[PDB]
Formats: structure tokens, C-alpha cells, sequence
């Protein structure tokens, strides 16, 4: 049926592929320890064009930990297109455009099926609050990868079109030359059966890294979180400099916070960069920012949100918003590595800000809430009136002050 | 005891000092940034000119783009720190030029005692004055070029104070409120002098004639320089500014409603009526007594306070505007010592509730915004406008006795 499908499942032990069942017709495992699936299904269409996109979900409340064959997406729903002509107006989100791409963010799920080229569906198990899904659009090819975690035993059978799996475990290791070792099997055209697995070994340098575990690198501090412009501190006073490597946050804001760009030296935001407009003037502009923010080693760096004001409404409350920047440390590595492996690869997103021949070390990712309130619109009249009764009054009153008789 | 002349510039030169000291000191160890935002500002458009790009690339800077290529040497000269010292150098020549223009005037008009010392401490021995000048604050520049058009006027300089007063109108369009009463008392200079129509009517001419030329020729070098973004960024704005972050004037919160609707009701376009019309009626009070200059002084303080108090946007460094011209009112006052008192009690009074509900608002996010904020803003203008018609009625009861001594 023109599909290609492709099943990735790592795992944590040795001893956990013992357990994996192979029936003659599918595999059947039960969870171990905490093992990670990737799916990737591949499509062929025409759709002649010279433009990629990429459709990128992760949930911004998953607790999930990354994995080696997982790439660190943008938290929330992002959609990037490099395409200059094309308008990207889907779902009512106003694009923001940057020299490489425009973008389209949300922080909510949104359907997916209605973007997905060439009207095509399958049986795909949509689970948006437990799994993260990249949606990858080239001039000729369509990939759908989905990594998600096992809690329950499952079986995998002969799927549409071509199906191939493979159980890998992680060697030994130094956060570079990682290999993995384990099995690779294959389904038969002709019928229902699995082929004969034959052991494999793929070596591969990742250029996203994961600093994750402990020691408290760079911890993260918010001060002033009851205020409209929470700070935002972080810590790498611990941390030397090194050659070629530079740290950076990266943060999506909605239209209601902006960043100051001037605060600090080798800050980059694309968008609603205003710093006086209130929320109301440039709501319809845009559906918010993307800042890139530079970090300068050996000392605490201090980084404001601030918040504008947003228009008045009856029952004036609090409109509490919500965003998560990430920090990471962007390191050049010489153009003779190989950094491409076969599970996830370079495209539009926060990395097209950096060369080809970069590798990240994600530290932290805290989140921040801002709450801004708003009058009542029903005070207008009473205002009005009382300002211009008193101005009245108060020059009224000046006036008669200035006519008084000399001497 | 008595304070000697020279030992008060001593005293002020060394608090000067003091403050610049702990200024850098603390900029350089503690992590509070002393200075100021607006310091940051004229900064980094210092650095867009001196790296042959228009200032106004900067963010928020709306000044003339004299500032900035004053403030050249900060990138010209690798330091930080030389805009304080033009700024305190400016305040100095301020304090001397103050105290050089109530010796002047003891000797031509009247006095009643001895009160050089004081009146010159008012604002050479202010901390307050001091934490302006030292943060980055330009209006102590402003305040000396105002000074300095003024001391020509008094020594029959007029051709040099027409042109610093077309300077200073190129500066900050505010001045221009001073072109009323300052004209009659030319030709009225000349009255007392030479009794010709003839000669003074001339004298009026050439000094209006000076300071519009000079005004066009600065605004036409300067548009001509740095294109259209000039010419908006520094008169359009005022004309399209929709000023709604708190402040202390009377109209934020009615400023705010309107913006947030999107027609303007009927009887809310009448924001500067008001303004103008206080204006124009304080300027006619010249006529009293015209010849006099200490009559222009206390006209001039009082138009400053009336602009000020009535202005659309109002915060704690607009009041410098008028504390320049605290001195000469006070040299000769008839105010109680009890009615001062209650003046500044009064005015700390609703200053400080306007304080503590901004604080609130902003370090709380509390919705503060109609009953809070803009009952203390009424309250803060009707005790403005009491303390304005007290100096009114100070002013009126001064013009008598300051006659000459001619003989
Ligand atoms: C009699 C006579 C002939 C009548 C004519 C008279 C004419 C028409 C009235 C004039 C009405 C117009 C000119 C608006 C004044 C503009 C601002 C008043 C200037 C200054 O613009 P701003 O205040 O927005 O700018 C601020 O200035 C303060 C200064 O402390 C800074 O702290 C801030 O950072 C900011 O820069
Ligand atoms: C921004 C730059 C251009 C400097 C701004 C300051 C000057 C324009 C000011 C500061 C000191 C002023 C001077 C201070 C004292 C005098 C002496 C004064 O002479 C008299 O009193 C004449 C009558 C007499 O004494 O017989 C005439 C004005 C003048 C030159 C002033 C003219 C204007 C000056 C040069
Ligand atoms: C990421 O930031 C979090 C901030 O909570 C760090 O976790 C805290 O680290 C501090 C040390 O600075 C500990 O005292 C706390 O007990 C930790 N937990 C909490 C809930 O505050 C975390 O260590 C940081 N991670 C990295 C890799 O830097
Ligand atoms: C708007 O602000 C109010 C005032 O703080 C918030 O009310 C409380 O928010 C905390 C947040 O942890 C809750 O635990 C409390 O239960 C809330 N109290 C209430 C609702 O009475 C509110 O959450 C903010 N956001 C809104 C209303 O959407
Ligand atoms: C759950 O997953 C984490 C990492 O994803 C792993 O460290 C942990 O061991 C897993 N739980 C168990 C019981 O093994």
C-alpha cells in the first residue's frame, strides 16, 4: 500500500531481550524497565514542490525522560515551513516569519489528520498525551515518527506495506561513538511471517546530548513569579568556558510577554519584539516570539519577561500563561564527523539558527507562568465623567486664583 | 552660622564625587545595576552612530540625536562612564549658573535678606538631584541649556538667548510654552531702557527671528541626516503615543480605556483643551508687572508646574521640570512656615499611596487598576492643583514689593 514501516525498540538491559517473545508470526513483549518505541512510517507522493516542513508535537506537561534516538523537540505544537510563497494560516494562528522559515506555535493539541498531505489515512493510535510525534514533509517523501513508552505487552504483526523491527540495547559508552547492539528482523512480502533475525550493531556520534541526570549543572531560579516580569536566573558561575562552546536559552512566548533583546549582547527574537504595544495592538499580528539568548559563563545571568497589558473585559480576572524555554550548550565540532544517524536527522526548528556541524547538551528546561489581569469594561462612563468633572473643577478653580486685585 | 560660597561648591564638587565613586564601585561588584535604563538607551544609540548607523535603531530612544553623538566618546573612548561625567559637569554649571543669577538679581531688584546660601543649596546640595544627574538622566542638560538662554536674557544678551532658546526648543518641545511671556518681557526690557517703540520692536523681532531660524536649521540638518524615522520617532509620536502604563497623571486610566475601545467617544478627544487653556491663563499674568524678571521666573515655574501636573504621562522625573525654578520663588515668600509644611506633608502624603498602589499592582499583579489607582491618582492631582494655586497666590502677593532701585 505504498508504506514502509520501521519499529525501534530500545531497551535498558541485556537480559531484557530474553523475555522478548517471537512468534512466527509477530513479536510479543512485555515490559521490563521503562523501554522506548519509536515508530516511523514513510510515504511516497508527489507533490511536486522544492520545500520541507515539519510538524513537531511534544506535550509540554510530559514528564518523559529523552532517549539516545530521540531528538529534543520544541515543547508544545510547532509547525515550520521554509517556503516563501505559500501562506501558513492553518487553524487561525497568524505566522511569525524568520530568515529561514515561518512558524506556527500553540501549546495545545491540535488535529493533526487535517494537515497530513494527499488526503491519506491510516491506523494511527493518536495518543497526544503520551507520546510525541514529528511529522516530516519532503518534495517527494512523507515520515511520521512516534516515540512513546511501553506499560503494557504488545504485539507487532505484519503491517501495511513493508514492516521491518529492530531491538537494540545501549554499550558501553562516552556520551560519544555511541553504539548499539542487538536484533534486526524483516516480514515477508508474500505472507504473514517473520523473516530470520540476525544480529547488528549500528555506531553512530549523536549531535544531541543529554546532561540530564544529575549534579546540578546550571540550576534554574525564578524570582518575582507573582510580578508581571518574573526573573528568570540561572546559574553558571561552577562552569568555564570553553573553546567553542556557548550556551543559550531558547524560549517561545505567546503575544502577551516580550523580551527585551537589548538587555544582553548576541540576543536574537523574531516577532512581536515591541516593547510599549499592549497586548490588544498587536494580538492579531502574530501568535507571538522565538528568542535565542546568549549566556555568559562564569556568571549569574538574568534574563526579564516582561508582560503587556491585555484589554479590558467584563468580570475583570487573571489570565495566567504558561511557557517552557530550554537551555543548551552549542558546541562546534570539526566538518570531518559524520553526524548523521539513521533514527532522526537535522530540519527546520530552534537548530537552523547554528551551523551543520553542531551538537547540543540540553541542561534544564523550567517552566514559567505569568498571571495579568484586566479591568472591569463597564467603569468607562464613571471614569470619564469623574476626570473631566474634576480637571473642570481644578481649572475652574485655578482661574479664579489668577483674578485677584493687586495691591 | 553662615556657609561660605565657596566652601558650598567645595561640599557639592566632593558629594558629586562620592556619588560617581559608589556608582562605579557598585555597577562593577554588585550585580543591582545602579544605572539607570535610560543610560542603556542613550548607550547603545551612541553605539549604532559611532558604528556609522542612525540611532534610532535602538528601541525607545526618541530623543534628538544630539545626545547620542555627545555621548560618543562612551565607544569613541573605551569607557562607560564619561555620560555621567558630562552630566554632573552639566548639573554643576547649573548650580554656579543659579547661584550667579540670584547675585545678579540681588543687586538690580529689591530683596528682603540674605539667602544666597540656601536657595543655591536647594538644588546644588540635593541627594536627589544628585541620583538623577549620576544615573544617566539627561534633564540636567535640558535644565542647563534653560538656565543658560535665561542668564542671557537677563544681562541684554538677546541675540545668544534666542539661540540657545531655539537649542533648547530643538531639544524638548516643551519649552516653546515659555515663548508667551518671555517676548513681552523683552519688549518691555527695552521700554525701560530706551524709550523707543522702534528698538524694541526690533530687539522681539531678532530674537524671534534668531530662534526660529535656528530651530529650522537644526531640523532640517538633522532630517536630512537620518532620513524620516527621525521626524517620527521625535515629533508623530506625541501625537500618536497611547500612554497607558501607570503613572501618576490624572488621565491613565481613562488613556487606558480608550485605547482598549476601538471609536473614541465624543467627549474624550479633549485631552490637551484643558492644558492649554491653564497654560495661556498663568502666561497672561506677565502683564501685571512687566520689566520684571523676578516676575518671569515665578511665571515660568508656575507654567512649568501647570504643564506638568496636567500632562497625559507624569512620573517622579518629570517634577525636575520645575524644582530648577524652586530657588527664585522661594527667595522672597510670604508662606507660613506652618502652610509649607502642609503642602509637603500633603504632597508626600499622595505620592506615597500612589507609590504603594503602583507597587502593589505591579510586584502583586492585584487588580488595582479602577478603584486603587485611579483614586489616588485624583487624589494626587487635587492636591497638585491646591499647592499651584497656593504659588499662585505666593506669586501675586511677591510682584509688590520687588521694586527697582533705579535711581
Ligand atoms: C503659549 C504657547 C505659544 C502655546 C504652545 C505650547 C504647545 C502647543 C504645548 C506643548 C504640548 C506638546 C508640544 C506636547 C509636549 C511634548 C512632551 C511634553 C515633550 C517631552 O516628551 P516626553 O515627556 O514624552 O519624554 C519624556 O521626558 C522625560 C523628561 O524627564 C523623561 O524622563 C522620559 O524618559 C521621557 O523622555
Ligand atoms: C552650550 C555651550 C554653547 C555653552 C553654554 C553656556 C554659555 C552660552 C553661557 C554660560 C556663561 C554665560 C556668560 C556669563 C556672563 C556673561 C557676562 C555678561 O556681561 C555683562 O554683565 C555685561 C554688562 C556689564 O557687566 O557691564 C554678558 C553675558 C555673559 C557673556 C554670558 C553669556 C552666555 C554664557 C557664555
Ligand atoms: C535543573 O533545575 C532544577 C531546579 O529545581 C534543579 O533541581 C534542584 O537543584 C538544586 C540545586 O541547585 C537542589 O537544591 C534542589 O533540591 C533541586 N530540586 C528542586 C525541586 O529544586 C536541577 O538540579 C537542575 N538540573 C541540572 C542538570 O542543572
Ligand atoms: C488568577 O489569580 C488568582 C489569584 O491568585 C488565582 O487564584 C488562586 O490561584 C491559585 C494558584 O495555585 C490556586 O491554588 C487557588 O485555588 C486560586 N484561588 C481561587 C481561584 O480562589 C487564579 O488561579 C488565577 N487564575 C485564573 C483565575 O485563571
Ligand atoms: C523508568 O524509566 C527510567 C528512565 O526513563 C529508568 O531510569 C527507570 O529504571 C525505569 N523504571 C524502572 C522500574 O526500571
Amino acid at each position: 500500500e505504498s508504506v514502509r514501516h520501521r519499529i525501534a525498540l530500545l531497551f535498558a538491559n541485556e537480559a531484557d531481550i530474553q523475555d522478548v517473545e517471537t512468534v512466527e508470526d509477530g513479536v510479543i513483549v512485555f515490559p521490563n524497565s521503562n523501554i522506548t518505541i519509536q515508530d516511523r512510517w514513510t510515504y511516497a507522493i508527489d507533490y511536486e514542490l522544492d520545500s520541507i516542513r515539519r510538524i513537531s508535537w511534544r506535550n509540554p506537561s510530559s514528564t518523559r525522560q529523552f532517549s539516545v534516538i530521540e531528538s529534543r523537540l520544541a515543547p508544545g505544537f510547532n509547525i515550520y515551513s521554509n517556503d516563501k510563497e505559500a501562506r501558513l494560516n492553518l487553524f487561525g494562528i497568524q505566522p511569525v516569519y524568520s530568515p529561514m522559515y515561518k512558524s506556527l506555535h500553540s501549546e495545545t493539541w491540535k488535529s493533526i489528520n487535517e494537515i497530513l498531505p494527499g488526503g491519506k489515512n491510516l491506523n494511527i493510535p493518536w495518543n497526544p498525551e503520551l507520546c510525541d510525534y514529528d511529522i516530516l514533509i519532503t518534495a517527494n517523501t512523507v515520515q511520521v515518527f512516534s516515540y512513546c513508552s511501553l506499560v503494557e505487552k504488545k504485539k507487532f504483526v505484519k503491517d501495511a506495506g513493508k514492516v521491518e523491527i529492530g531491538l537494540f540495547h545501549v554499550d558501553t559508552e562516552d556520551e560519544e561513538d555511541i553504539n548499539l547492539s542487538g536484533l534486526r528482523c524483516t516480514w515477508e512480502d508474500t505472507s504473514n511471517n517473520i523473516g530470520k533475525c540476525e544480529k547488528t550493531t549500528l555506531f553512530y556520534k549523536p549531535f544531541h546530548l543529554y546532561v540530564d541526570d544529575s549534579s546540578d549543572i546550571a540550576p534554574i531560579t525564578i524570582e518575582n513569579t507573582n510580578g508581571l516580569h518574573p526573573k528568570m536566573k540561572i546559574d553558571l558561575s561552577g562552569i568555564r568556558k570553553d573553546k567553542d562552546c556557548r550556551h543559550f536559552v531558547f524560549s517561545q512566548l505567546p503575544s502577551e510577554i516580550f523580551v527585551d533583546k537589548f538587555q544582553s549582547p548576541g540576543s536574537i527574537v523574531f516577532g512581536l519584539d515591541d516593547l510599549e504595544l499592549p497586548d490588544y495592538k498587536v494580538n492579531s499580528l502574530s501568535w507571538g516570539s522565538e528568542s535565542i539568548v546568549t549566556l555568559k559563563e562564569g556568571q549569574i545571568n538574568e534574563i526579564t519577561y516582561f508582560s503587556r497589558y491585555l484589554e479590558p473585559k467584563e468580570r475583570a480576572s487573571n489570565k495566567t500563561v504558561g511557557f517552557e524555554p530550554i537551555l543548551f550548550k552549542a558546541c562546534q565540532v570539526g566538518k570531518e564527523e559524520d553526524l548523521s544517524n539513521p533514527f532522526y536527522s537535522r530540519s527546520l526548528g530552534y537548530e537552523a539558527y547554528f551551523s551543520e556541524n553542531t551538537k547540543f547538551y540540553h541542561i534544564n528546561s523550567t517552566s514559567v507562568h505569568v498571571n495579568i489581569p484586566y479591568p472591569n469594561k463597564n467603569d468607562i462612563g464613571n471614569i470619564e465623567y469623574t476626570t473631566f468633572g474634576i480637571v473642570v473643577l481644578a481649572i475652574c478653580y485655578l482661574i479664579y486664583k489668577l483674578l485677584r486685585p493687586s495691591r | 552660622f553662615k556657609l561660605g560660597t565657596i566652601g558650598l561648591l567645595s561640599l557639592a564638587v566632593l558629594l558629586r564625587i562620592a556619588f560617581f565613586l559608589f556608582g562605579v564601585y557598585q555597577d562593577e561588584h554588585f550585580t543591582v545595576k545602579y544605572t539607570d535604563i535610560d543610560y542603556q538607551v542613550f548607550n547603545d544609540a551612541a553605539w549604532f552612530v559611532a558604528h556609522r548607523k542612525s540611532p534610532y535603531n535602538r528601541d525607545t530612544y526618541r530623543y534628538t540625536p544630539l545626545l547620542s553623538w555627545l555621548l560618543l566618546p562612551n565607544h569613541m573612548i573605551p569607557w562607560f562612564h564619561f555620560g555621567k561625567l558630562i552630566f554632573v559637569l552639566c548639573d554643576l554649571a547649573t548650580g554656579v549658573l543659579i547661584l550667579q543669577m540670584l547675585k545678579k538679581l540681588k543687586s538690580k531688584y529689591r530683596y528682603g535678606t540674605d539667602r544666597m546660601t540656601i536657595m543655591a543649596a536647594i538644588w546644588l546640595l540635593n541627594p536627589m538631584v544628585i541620583t538623577i544627574s549620576t544615573r544617566g538622566n539627561a534633564e540636567s542638560v535640558l535644565c542647563f541649556l534653560i538656565l543658560s538662554f535665561l542668564y542671557c536674557f537677563l544681562c541684554e544678551q538677546y541675540l545668544l538667548g534666542g539661540l540657545l532658546f531655539g537649542l533648547s526648543i530643538h531639544f524638548k518641545i516643551y519649552p516653546i510654552i515659555y515663548a508667551l511671556p518671555i517676548a513681552i518681557y523683552v519688549a518691555a526690557a527695552h521700554y525701560n531702557k530706551t524709550q523707543s517703540v522702534f528698538k524694541s520692536s526690533f530687539k522681539l523681532f531678532l530674537v524671534g527671528f534668531s530662534t526660529l531660524i535656528v530651530l529650522i536649521l537644526l531640523t532640517v540638518f538633522m532630517y536630512m541626516l537620518y532620513g524620516d524615522k527621525f521626524i517620527d520617532q521625535t515629533y508623530l509620536y506625541h501625537i500618536y503615543r497611547t500612554d497607558h502604563r501607570h503613572n501618576f497623571s490624572v488621565w491613565n486610566m481613562l488613556l487606558y480605556f480608550n485605547s482598549a475601545l476601538p471609536k473614541t467617544s465624543e467627549l474624550s478627544k479633549f485631552v490637551f483643551l484643558p492644558q492649554m487653556i491653564i497654560v495661556l491663563a498663568i502666561s497672561l499674568t506677565q502683564l501685571r508687572r512687566p520689566s520684571s524678571f523676578p516676575l518671569l521666573c515665578n511665571v515660568l515655574f508656575l507654567e512649568t508646574f501647570a504643564f506638568v501636573t496636567f500632562n497625559k504621562v507624569c512620573t517622579s522625573q518629570y517634577f525636575i521640570w520645575y524644582l530648577i525654578f524652586l530657588p527664585f520663588v522661594l527667595y522672597n515668600t510670604r508662606i507660613s512656615m506652618r502652610r509649607g509644611i502642609v503642602m509637603l506633608v500633603v504632597w508626600v502624603a499622595t505620592q506615597a499611596l500612589w507609590l504603594r498602589q503602583g507597587y502593589l499592582l505591579e510586584f502583586e499583579g492585584q487588580n488595582v487598576f479602577y478603584p486603587g489607582l485611579f483614586c489616588a491618582s485624583v487624589g494626587f492631582f487635587v492636591s497638585n492643583a491646591w499647592i499651584l494655586g497656593q504659588f499662585i497666590e505666593d506669586t501675586i502677593i511677591q510682584n509688590d514689593y520687588v521694586y527697582r532701585i533705579e535711581p
